[PDB]
């Protein structure tokens, strides 16, 4: 209602965007730590399985 | 006979070397398949590599 005292969507949307940025940061940090894109089975199942067997 | 044995040894070496040139189970040197096509464009177009049996 532009003056509500119980809720505000601006904080919710700011939180959502911050969480998205944190997730991307986590992915990049994992890449830097392990030194490779496909490190686990979550990154890419097909390529990870192929590399293990090879 | 010595030269014949040397020839036989080298031929067996050639067969061993040729049959082991596999990556991810597929090869372009054994003669198992006729060509390999990889992705070349975001619309599904292909990059074709003909098989060269050696």
């Amino acid at each position: 209602a532009l003056n509500s005292i119980n809720t505000n969507a601006g904080a919710m949307i700011a939180l959502q965007n911050l969480n998205g940025t944190n997730s991307e940061l986590t992915t990049v940090q994992q890449r830097i730590n392990t030194g490779k894109k496909i490190a686990s089975a979550k990154d890419n199942g097909a390529i990870w399985a192929t590399a293990k067997n090879q | 006979n010595a030269l014949k044995s040397d020839f036989d040894s080298l031929r067996d070496q050639i067969e061993k070397a040729a049959t082991s040139a596999k990556f991810n189970g597929v090869s372009i040197a054994d003669g198992s398949t006729t060509k390999l096509t990889f992705l070349a464009n975001s619309d599904g177009s292909g990059f074709t590599v003909n098989a060269k049996t050696i």
